[PDB]
């Protein structure tokens, strides 16, 4: 009898962040070695989802991971990942003039931006003026402005995406070079940074704590040691639901420590609460990595 | 004398089962399981002001640690007696709303899906737009359409306010006499069906509409 096994997906979540880098690097070399499989870093309940034809094919893949890339991971695990960024409102000026290639290039724009992290945002308004005249010429420039934007900033996350309004601009007649436009976006972004003050990032995330009591003095202490702000605290038999909130989405080691502290008898659920700022240390970490 | 008209309540009932059913698998403890059991029991109980013998009996089954999917199916099918499913608007009613949209047609959904959905929103990959039709508190059919990004990322949709594959729903306000308007796009779950089953509260969806204009 034959074995009718088409495509099978398996999750291969790493141990630490070092393993994450190893995995990402492995996915590259492996996909080039054998293009008969697929690997994605998204899904709904996983970190690294790999899919291929035949279970034996999957075994060969996971083998390479631990044997060739020495990455520590667990096959068949759930995980998630996020990252938010936005704050303040203002009017930014954008001017670019150069001539470093025989031809000249010029770009002049005036845009206003506002936050919209409430349940998420994503919007670039047009005022039908500035660098546009015809009615059907408005969606062109508006979409173009976002093209560059996604090349300098991150889009497509929990509570992110800017809401801008194109109200003015000056172009006249010049040459349009991609590299020149992309580098210009980076320059304007730098000018706006020192003016608009880019902080906050990931807001306050409420976390419902659930774990056995009788250790109220120990449990609560471990929570405060994680910058947790407790709102509720009602027991139920032996366990207790400690309705809290911590300004930090995801689980950057939060689950690892909690798992060990509760011996694997502690869980929680994160949810958007209020417009606050994440841990200064982590916030400045990602903002530095994004500028490196 | 049995009469109730609240799709949200029925959806909520099946949604609270998640904090419990998941615990029956992910939680390696018995105390936390009992805690969630208490929550789920009280959650549904608070909805039905006057619980009947069968409702109580069904709740008793939910208290069992060996709550199979078949047992849930029977219970859910029994709860459907206290609610009503959605309705698919006829072409005449649809064209009555989308008077500026010619050649518009609603895709043939499933009966089961129409029993757990409070709003129908299909996406058209022709011009990249999503058409969402529903019924407001006045029992009137209301529908709108908005542009959608040709990309599927992960985020927190304003509607169900959960975590799943989302996209963007861009909608412009009503153009004034001068021809000016305001643009406002928000994150929306691509598959409105999967999003409907994640609708913890209909007010969450209503709030989203309040932000669209
Ligand atoms: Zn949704």
């Amino acid at each position: 009898m034959e074995f009718p096994e088409p495509v099978i997906h398996l999750s291969v979540e790493p141990k630490s962040k070092a393993d994450q880098d190893k995995m990402t690097q492995a996915l590259v070399k492996l996909q080039e070695e054998d293009p008969t499989f697929h690997a994605h870093t998204d899904e709904e309940t996983g970190q690294v989802i790999i899919g291929g034809m035949g279970e034996l094919h999957l075994d060969i893949l996971v083998d390479r991971m631990k044997k060739e890339f020495n990455v520590e991971c667990n096959v068949g695990a759930p995980m998630v990942s996020y990252r938010e960024t936005f704050k303040s409102s203002a009017q930014v000026q954008g001017k670019f003039s150069r001539q470093s290639g025989g031809r000249g290039q010029y770009g002049d724009v005036h845009i206003e931006f506002t936050p919209n992290e409430t349940g998420a945002g994503f919007e670039f308004e047009n005022a039908i003026v500035g660098g546009v005249v015809p009615r059907e010429y408005i969606p062109s420039v508006e979409a173009g402005l976002k093209d560059a934007m996604e090349n300098g900033v991150l889009a497509g996350y929990p509570l992110i995406d800017v809401k801008a309004k194109l109200y003015d601009g000056s172009y006249h007649d010049v040459d349009s070079s991609e590299m020149a436009f992309k580098i210009a976006a980076s320059l304007a972004l730098k000018e706006a940074a020192k003016k608009c003050d880019p902080v906050i990032l990931e807001p306050m995330m409420k976390v419902t704590i659930e774990m056995p009591e009788e250790y109220m003095g120990d449990i609560m202490g471990d929570v405060t040691s994680r910058r947790g702000r407790v709102d509720g605290m009602e027991p139920r038999g032996n366990a207790q639901v400690v309705n809290a909130y911590v300004p930090l989405s995801e689980m950057f080691g939060y689950a690892t420590s909690l798992r060990s502290n509760t011996q694997g008898r502690g869980t929680y659920t994160m949810y958007f609460d209020h417009y606050a700022e994440v841990p200064k240390s982590i916030a400045e970490d990602i903002i530095k990595k994004n500028k490196g | 004398m049995k009469t109730m008209i609240y799709p949200h309540q029925y959806n909520y009932i099946r949604s609270v089962i998640l904090r419990l059913k998941n615990v029956y698998k992910t939680v390696n403890d018995k105390e936390t399981v009992k805690v969630i059991q208490s929550e789920t029991y009280n959650d549904i109980n608070e909805i039905f002001g006057h619980i009947d013998d069968d409702i109580e009996e069904s709740l008793k089954v939910l208290m069992n640690i060996r709550l199979s999917n078949k047992e849930i199916e029977a219970i859910l099918n029994k709860f459907l007696e206290y609610v009503v499913p959605f309705e698919l608007p006829s072409p005449q009613k649809l064209q009555k709303v989308f008077k500026k949209v010619k050649k518009i047609k609603i895709p043939q959904f499933e009966e089961y899906d129409l029993k757990v959905s409070s709003f129908v929103g299909w996406n058209e990959l022709a011009s990249n737009r999503k058409y969402i039709i529903y019924y407001d508190e006045k029992k009137q059919l209301k529908g709108l359409y908005g542009e959608i990004s040709n990309q599927v990322v992960k985020g927190f949709c304003t509607i169900c306010n959960k975590e799943s594959n989302v996209s963007l729903f861009m909608k412009k306000s009503k153009t004034n006499s001068d021809g000016q308007y305001v643009k406002k796009g928000d994150y929306i779950c691509r598959d409105s069906i999967h999003c409907n089953k994640q609708l913890t509260d209909i007010n969450q969806f209503y709030n989203f509409i309040d932000k669209l204009d």
